[PDB]
Order: C-alpha cells, then structure tokens, then sequence
RNA sequence: UUGUCUAGCGAGACUGCUAAUGCAAAUUGGAGGAAGGAAGGGAUGACGUCAAAUCAUCAUGCCCCUUAUGUCUAGGGCUGCAAACGUGCUACAAUGGCCAAUACAAACAGUCGCCAGCUUGUAAAAGUGAGCAAAUCUGUAAAGUUGGUCUCAGUUCGGAUUGAGGGCUGCAAUUCGUCCUCAUGAAGUCGGAAUCACUAGUAAUCGCGAAUCAGCUAUGUCGCGGUGAAUACGUUCUCG
RNA sequence: GGUACACGAAAAACCUUACCUAGACUUGACAUCCUUGGCAAAGUUAUGGAAACAUAAUGCCGAGUGACAGGU
C-alpha cells in the first residue's frame, strides 16, 4: 500500500531513536540488537510512562537512555521507587558493562507523536474493546489536545469481520507527497485473541520545512 | 605539548552532525591559539544497506538505507596547551565517535 | 498517448567535424566504446583510399544524402488482410535509419579483417550499388504497388 | 584439494582404520564421515560411509592426498528419465 | 591573466591553469604524454575541443591536474575545467558556452544505480 | 608422439587443437623456446615441430594425461564411488548444476515434454 | 526450528566449521547482516521506526 | 607546477523582471544564471483492485508434537536431470582474442586482512619486507591505448566442463566452496510462433569494493563509477 | 502470467537449513518456578564416538524434581 512516513521524511528532519555509529562489521551488530530491545520494553513493560520517544545515546560502550515523557513522574515516580525500578530493568537488560543514568524529560504537547498513540491503540485492540468506540476516543483526544490532522489505520481483523477492507482515517492535511511535513509515524502489533492487528498512526507535529533535526 | 599532534578523526551517522562538531572544534580552538587546520573533509567511508520491502519475493524493489560513515579529519598543527585542551573536552554530540592518537 | 518529445543530437565527432561522423560511431557501437568505432572509421577510410580510392569526407556525405528513404509505412487492420499506410518522417529518423543500415550490414561479416568489409561495405552504399539504396528505391515502388491500400488512410 | 590441513582427520575415524588395516583388512567399522582423507595406509579395508543416509560399507582406495573418504560413497543418483 | 576553473564531469575533479602565455597550450594532463593517457582517436581532439574553440594549440595554455574518468572521461573533465575556467575570466560568456553542452553541466555522468536495475537502468523483465 | 598440424596462426594456437597440449602449455612453450611468430608464415622450420610435442611433456605428458584421465575414470566409476558415478554418466563432477544446466555435457537439448497437471 | 538455529549458532563443542553470525531476536541467517547482526524485515521497519543509524528511503 | 579536493550551507533555479497568451490559473520566449520554467536519476505508491506474497521477520487466532514435529551433532542434498521460463554474464570475434605494460577515479573494504615494492612461478599463489581501523598503506581499475600475432575458423571468440597435482580460509574441501600448473576447446558462427527492459549518461558495455560468508562455480547482484548514441511521427498495431 | 524467481535467499562441505539417516536428551539441548551454596559448571585436552552423551580437569558460579519451555 502506502510508504510509512517515519523512514520517508526520517534521518534529513527528525531527530533520531536512537543515536550511535561505529565502523563496519565490527561492533555495530550488539548494539543494533541491544537497542530494539530497550525500545520495545519501553512500551510494552511500562505502559503507562507514556514516551513520546526514546533517545538512544551509545558511543563506546555507554548509553544514555533519555526518555521524553508527559509527566516524569510516571518513570520518576514518588519515593524514586519508578527510578530505581527502571534503572534496575534496563541495566539487567544492558550488563553491567554500559552505564545507564536515564533521565526523563517533558515534551511539548506529546499528543503530537505516534509512538503512544499507536502504543495506546494496540493495547485495547489486545484487550477486547469495542473498536469503534476506542478509535473515536483515541481521535478525538490526538486531535482535540493541540495536535493537527491525523491519518490512522488498523488493519487485520475488526473484531468479526471486515478482515481485508483496513478500516483507515484521514484528518487534516497528511501530505506523504510532503517530504518536509513532520508526519511522525509508529506501527504497532496488538496480540489479542483473534491474532495480531496492526495500527498505523500519522500525526502532524506541524511542518518541519527549516525546521531542523531536533524532534 | 601534552600529546602534541593528535590526529583526532571523527566519524558519524549524520550528515550535519559531524560537519558541527568540526566547525566547533575549528573554532573553539581559536582565541587561546591560533594556525590550526580547520574542516578537512574526507571521502567518508560510508555503506548503504540493500532491504527488501515484503518478507516474501522482491528485488526489483528493495530500499537502501544509509548508515552514511562520514569522516572528517581533524589535525592540529599547533598544540598549545589551550588547544589540545579545548580538544580533549570538545564534547561532541552522543552520535559522534572521536578516534583519536 | 505520448507525443512529440526532445531528442538531443550530441556534439559531432571532434576529429572528423561532422555529426553524421559521430552518429555513425554510436551506431556501430560494439563494447560501448567510441574510442574503438572511431579506429574502426579511420581504418575503413585509410582500407578506402588503399583499395576502392575515394575521399572519405565526399563519400561520406554522398552516403548520408543518398542512402535516405523516402516514407514509412504504418500497418492498418480492419478485419482482416492488414496493409500498409504511407507516412512522412522527419529526416532525423531517415539518417538515423540509414546509421542502423550501416552498422547491420558492416559488424556481421566473414571475408577477413573488418577494416575492409566495412569499408567495401559503406563505398557500396555509397556508390548507389545496392545495399541501402535499394530500400530507398523501394519504399518509392512500394506506394504505387499498394496504392489501393494505400488511399485507404484516416 | 584444502592445502591447510588438507590432510587432517578427526583422530577417531583414523583410529579404526589404523587397527583394521592392520589386523588383515577388517571392513565393518563405526566411524561413519566424509572427512577421512585417504592415504596409503588405509588399504584393503572398506569403510561404512554415511550417504545421507544408513552406514552403507564402502571400499575406499588410496591413491591420492587430497582426495577424501565420500569419493567412494555414493550421494547423487542418475536421473532415471521418464518419457511424462 | 590566469583562469582557474572547475572540471566534474563524467564525476571528476580538476583544477586548470589557463594562462594566455606564449606558451602553445600543451596539454599536460597528471604529467604524462596523451598518446598513452588518451588513444589516437576522437579523444585526442575532444581533448583540444576547449582549445579548438580559443584558438586551438595557439592560447590558453592547459596546465590541467585531474582525478576522475577514463580515457573520454579525463578528457571531459579538463574540457569542463578549461571552458569553466573560460567563464571565470569573464562571468558573461556562459550563456556562448552552453550551447556547445561542456560547461553549464548536463549531469552527464553514470547516475546512481538503483536496486534491481541491472544495467543500473535495466529492469529484469515484465516476466510472465 | 603428438600430431604435427601446420601453422596459419602461431605455433601455440596450432597446438591448442591437439589433445594434451593446449592454449597455456603451448603458451609457456611459446616463452621459452623462442618461437618466431608467424605473420602469415605457414613454418618457420619442420623439424621443430614432434619436437614441440615433447617439450611441453616436461610439465606433464599427454599421453600420461589422458591414461591418467582414463584410469582414474575407469577405476573410480567402476568401484563403489561418487566421483566415477557422476562421470560415467557424463555429468559435471566439480558441483555444477543440472536442472536447467550441465548441458554442456548433455549435448545442446533433447526436447521431451514433461509432465502437465491442471 | 528458531531455537535450534540459535542455539546452532551459539553452542560448539570443538569443530568451529560451524560458525556464522544471525540475529539474537529472530534468527535466520540467510539474509542477515554481519554487520548489524540483524535479518532484513526487521532491520527495516526497526529502522522505519528510526531506531537505525541513517534511515532515508533511497536518498542515494 | 594544492584551495579542484571531501562535505555542509548560503546565494541560486524560484516565471525573478519584460513581451505575449489565457475571463482565471497557468504556459512560451529573452536577462543574471547550473538549468527557464516537475532543472537529468531516486524516494514520495491515495480509496481499493489481484479476498496478490508471506503463519518464512515476528506475533500468533485456529489447526498441530511434546521424555518430543522441541533440541542435537555428524553427514548429505538445497549445483540431481530427458525436459520448459527468467535473470545476467559471456561469446558467437577482429570494435576483438592471447601475450606484457599503461592512465583514471567515484569511491568502498581491509590489522586469521588489505598488501605497496621485491624474490619463485605457466599458479590457485609460495613468501620477504613498509604501511593502514583505513584520502596515507593497499586492493591490477580495467575496458580504452601502446607493440606482435591472429585473416573470420566452431575460431588465440567463449573459458563451459572434467581428470593427474596443489593453493586461500575453515576439525574435515569427495560429494557442494573454490581456483589454478597441465589437459578441454562444450554449446552457441546471431537465435521460431511471442515479447519485455531501455529516451543524456539511457540502453549497450567494462571495471573497483562489498551483502551473506570461517571460505566460496556470484561470471552475478548489490553500491559507486569508466566508455557510451539514436530515435520517441503518433495512438495506425498496441496496452494500462 | 500482473500478483514468483540472480525470488523470500544478501552464498549449498556439516551451520546457514526447513528435510535425510547416525547418536544420545528427558522439565529435558536451551529455558520460568520449586529445590541446594561459596566453590560452581557451559567449553577444554586424551578419550568409544563424528559430537552430544559419563568422565580426570577448570569461570564469585551453578545441577536435579514436577509444574513448563520450543517450534524456517
């Protein structure tokens, strides 16, 4: 079908997941394998922290894990029991070899991303919620928050039926004919009962024409 | 001094990224010494990464994607104690890697 | 539906100063090499005043005057019996034509080194001795002897 | 041939072949490879070879140095064509 | 008056002198002769084609070091360097030097080979 | 020993026919013997020639060549073995495929129609 | 057979013919990268999400 | 006989100003200019079409074994062969072939490697001896070209294939990595009904590196390139 | 046929690999929990064997038991 945005209009624009280099064959295959996974609990184990993005900072054998998040607490946490509950999680999945320090950071109005949105979307689909109900929530709130146009699609099944028509949104302006627009995108797989079903979210952060790099 | 001529290459994922860190080292090297080479660009020993998009038959359409190597050298030709301290503690962004003597 | 389109003409041939020079280099083309068809022409020219002595700038000039068609022949079917429809084409086509008759005719030979079949090869075609003025020749008999299915054009 | 040691074996199939050799030229052994390269000293005895499939006993010759045990043992078939 | 100009083509990279000296304009591409540098052929004139426009073999004198290209391609790239050189004397020729396609790049060099184009254009087939 | 063929081209190229000489014996030959080419000479001298097809016989003989080839087929194709099986068959025995190849040995093509399912 | 191939990569009692390089997360060796240690699919939409040093759809 | 160079940006190229047409937009010409008007390539692939490909990224819903379809080492096939599509290479040759040398890169890879230069060699290579985590040090850049020959031959094309013996890596190289000293000169001397890719660096074509790989009968392909045209009237056949 | 082929495959000595026959393996080869510590066993050189598989042998590090892990 379509191109995804976050590779299209990605690596000239936005800023990286994950941030890190190194010569050819030589030390690149850990931390490309390493850094997936980090990613992924980052979703999936703390569902409620909310990451508009992970920042991967890796330069020989160190890792700066920045988090950009609505509220730190959700990863700070009261008593610093969060903290050191994923100091902990990340550092059993890093070794010992690789320092950790992560800091988490607001983000400007994070509605504007897709990773949680995308996140968020999966989580219901796997926990058997009424789909129309959960995709008008999820609209109304990624674009009543401050956020633009949006363009969401789920495809796989619709809980019953319509299995190959895709059920797919567009809001707003959603140019991928664009290259400089700031449509972030982020798919995900949600696991219920009926399989897997796979949603895409395109959100407008608005136009990133000489915008920059940072995201 | 202090490890005179220190050939400090430096290697990145990005394009911009490594271009700013070698104008920041060309200039924080100035006003504690002067005569310093500058931004020497060189061929950037990259590689491009050939996926195909379905997980079934394709390779009339497989992207690439670019994780361009890019290498500038950076030389001092005067090793001031300024300048190579300016050097050591450049503190180049997280996605720049420094081989250096 | 595609319509009239710019096609470019290269630079001519700077050792010899004609574009018909060069576009007969590019047409004979063998490996992609232009450095090897050139030798290929400047060996037929030197076989051409050594055997069948003749200028290679008039001759080569008399060839591209002379060994040009006249018209083209579009294939119409209604039902059945397909025949041909005459067309006018601009001449850019007719010297390329007249390019892809030379280099057919001169690279697939027997009768040893190149250098001399080429070069019998274009004075031939020069000479109205046919080898593409006999095309030339027909394609004008051509109209008259179809001509009842010739008229028939829309 | 391998030319780097190109004239190497396991020290286990060796072994076998080193003793049946030269008690007479005992064939049945359980030292079922392809990497027995062959060598003068091997003569007479038969090896139960490995074809992909069950231990088929096979007489190996030593004629070369580089050449090796499944030379003898058979691994492709003939095409046995059909007219459909 | 001496011209420094730029020559890319066919992907190459040159620096020219043009000094309208006594000098002839001996061509001394990477200091080597062009009988071996460049065969005999169109090349070795496509080679004077700048020269052979200000007055071949008789102004400009051709002090050219290059990198890039083969026989044809070396040759493009000093043709370039000259003729950009040219425009640098003075920058109102250009539009003159257009027409012969040497300056005023025409992007003539084997561009970027795409996956699955084998001859880095061809497609395998529309197979069937 | 050998087969005295004339030259149109080089020595060399003459001897590339022959079984057991061929285009880089003859070519080694051709460097150590100092062999006048032949521009459109059908021989430089006669004699030389038998003794050209000994020459090379330094490197190996070819007739121990071809009893060499002979024996190794015949031995390894009629004892239990993979290598003679292959070749008995006139197959390709170094790993080359079958399928829509190894028809160098095959000869050019053999068309039988195969097997057609709905 | 996923764990037997990666497991087949890791373990080797003393022949060292046995070596290659393959993903930890979802093997298959064939079309993996050396370099990345990573098979294709995965290496693409890992970088789809921009999670990969230098992600461009064909910028040459 | 260095500010080309490599890589970033700015000016710039954006109908900018003029004339013209076009009720509009928009288009053509002319200046500066890299291009005069989406500037050549790539990406950008909309609803859905084939309920196309994939349970083979993975996740798995369902259907399937569990002290056993899991795991496993070892070996073998995945290069079988009468056969038929398709990719290229490579040739069907003298534009070339073999022999020796030669110029060039865009670049990319390399510290069981790349190896300069050098000794042996008809070599896969046997090694001496700098340098390089990589514009240095290297990887023949070659084709092109130079000099001899070949006189259009089943050929000095084409190296396909196979055996006597070795060489690179890897416990093991026969099968299934490989190539070479030596052998071979297959088929194919221009390709049927029927077609596709391909429009300025395009095809065609020749190279350097490399993806998996311990290593590779990848000649390929993937990236960068070197040589390098023509046509495109027009929808008449034609197809979406 | 489009919607597959120098394809998924960007490598076929075994691995890569999915089958093949040859060997053990029974929470099993790996692995969550139960269970037991400071000396604990992947791999080691001989060694039946080709290697698991038992060994003599070593790493703040690990074995067995039923629930379970695995699935190109």
């Amino acid at each position: 079908q379509k191109v995804n945005s976050n590779g299209l209009r990605f690596g000239i624009n936005k800023n990286w997941i994950s941030r890190w280099t190194a010569n050819s064959h030589a030390q690149t295959a850990k931390w490309l394998i390493e850094d997936e996974k980090i990613r992924n609990l980052f979703f999936v184990n703390y569902r409620n922290a909310q990451v508009s993005n992970v920042e991967i900072e890796r330069t020989q054998a160190t890792v700066d894990v920045f988090v950009y998040a609505a509220q730190p607490a959700f990863l700070i946490g009261s008593e610093n029991k969060n903290i050191q509950k994923i100091t902990k999680q990340i550092k059993q999945i890093i070794g010992r070899t690789t320092n950790l320090d992560l800091t988490i950071n607001e983000i400007g109005s994070p509605m504007l991303s897709a990773r949680i949105i995308a996140r968020d979307l999966a989580n219901a689909i796997e926990a058997r919620v009424p789909l129309r109900t959960a995709m008008r929530q999820s609209l109304i709130k990624v674009l009543k928050a401050g956020a633009n146009g949006i363009k969401v699609l789920v495809s796989g099944r619709l809980n019953g039926a319509e299995i190959a028509r895709d059920k797919m949104y567009i809001e707003g302006n959603m140019p991928l004919s664009t290259l400089r627009a700031d449509i972030d995108y982020a798919l995900e797989k949600a696991q219920t009962t009926y399989g897997v079903i796979g949603v895409k979210v395109w959100i407008n952060r608005g136009m990133i024409y000489t915008k920059g790099l940072n995201r | 001094v202090k490890y005179p001529e220190l050939k400090i290459k430096l290697e990145s994922y990005d394009s911009t990224l490594l271009d700013l860190t070698t104008k920041k080292i060309v200039e924080v090297v100035k006003g504690v010494d002067v005569k310093i080479k500058g931004p020497l660009p060189l061929p950037t020993k990259k590689e491009v990464i050939t996926i195909i998009r379905s997980p079934h038959v394709d390779k009339a359409s497989r992207e690439q994607f670019e994780k361009n190597r890019h290498k500038r050298l950076m030389i001092l030709v005067d090793v001031n104690q300024g300048a190579i301290d300016s050097l050591k503690r450049i503190k180049i962004p997280v996605g720049v890697t420094l081989r250096f003597s | 539906r595609k319509n009239r389109a710019p096609k470019r003409t290269v630079l001519p041939d700077p050792v010899f100063n004609n574009t018909l020079v060069t576009r007969i280099i590019n047409v004979i083309m063998e490996d992609g090499k232009k450095g090897l068809a050139q030798r290929i022409l400047y060996g037929a020219f030197d076989l051409i005043e050594q055997r069948t002595k003749e200028k290679p700038l008039t001759v080569f000039e008399r060839a591209v005057g002379n060994v040009m068609p006249r018209l083209e022949l579009r294939v119409r079917r209604i039902a059945g019996s397909n025949y041909q429809v005459p067309t006018e084409v601009p001449q850019d086509r007719k010297i390329a034509l007249a390019l892809r008759w030379i280099a057919m005719f001169a690279r697939k030979r027997h009768e040893k080194t190149m250098l001399e079949k080429i070069a019998n090869e274009i004075i031939d075609a020069s000479n109205n001795t046919g080898a593409a003025i006999k095309k030339k020749d027909d394609t004008h008999k051509m109209a008259e002897a179809n001509k009842a299915f010739a008229h028939m054009r829309w | 041939r391998s030319a780097k040691k190109g004239a190497f074996v396991d020290a286990h199939l060796l072994k076998k072949v080193i003793d049946m050799n030269k008690q007479e030229k005992k064939r049945p052994i359980k030292t079922w490879s392809r990497r027995s390269t062959i060598f003068p000293e091997f003569v007479g005895n038969t090896f139960a070879v490995h074809n992909g499939k069950t231990f088929i006993n096979v007489y190996v010759t030593d004629d070369m140095v580089g050449h090796k045990l499944g030379e003898f043992s058979p691994t492709r078939n003939f095409k046995q064509h059909t007219a459909n | 008056q001496s011209y420094y100009g730029l020559g890319r083509r066919k992907s190459s990279s040159a620096k020219v002198y043009l000094t309208p000296t006594q000098d002839k304009g001996k061509i001394t591409v990477n200091r080597r002769d062009p009988s071996e540098y460049f065969p005999n052929k169109l090349v070795i004139q496509d080679m004077e084609q700048p020269l052979d426009l200000t007055d071949l073999k008789k102004n400009f004198d051709i002090n050219v070091v290059v990198k890039g290209g083969g026989f044809t391609g070396q040759a493009g790239a000093i043709r370039l360097g000259i003729v950009r050189a040219l425009l640098q004397f003075n920058p109102e020729l250009k539009k003159i030097l257009k027409s012969k396609k040497l300056t005023t790049r025409d992007k003539r060099v084997k561009e970027r080979k795409k996956f699955g184009l084998y001859g880095a254009r061809r497609a395998p087939q529309f197979t069937k | 020993l050998g087969i005295d063929i004339p030259n149109q081209k080089r020595i060399e190229i003459a001897l590339t026919y022959i079984f057991g000489i061929g285009l880089s014996r003859s070519q080694a030959i051709l460097k150590q013997a100092n062999i006048n080419p032949d521009k459109r000479v059908k021989d430089l001298t006669e004699e030389e020639f038998v003794a050209i097809r000994n020459v090379a016989s330094a490197y190996k003989i070819e007739g121990d060549l071809r009893r060499e080839i002979a024996l190794n087929i015949k031995h390894l194709s009629e004892i239990g073995a993979w290598r003679g099986l292959r070749h008995r068959k006139n197959l390709p025995v170094r790993g080359q495929r079958t399928r829509t190849n190894a028809r160098t040995r095959k000869g050019p093509r053999k068309t039988v129609a195969n097997k057609k399912i709905e | 057979a996923k764990k037997s191939l990666k497991v087949k990569q890791t373990r080797i009692p003393k022949f060292a013919v046995r070596a290659y390089t393959r993903c930890q997360r979802c093997g298959r060796a064939r079309a993996v990268l050396s370099h990345f240690g990573v098979c294709r699919l995965c290496f693409r939409e890992l970088a789809y999400a921009g999670a990969i040093p230098g992600v461009k759809k064909a910028s040459w």
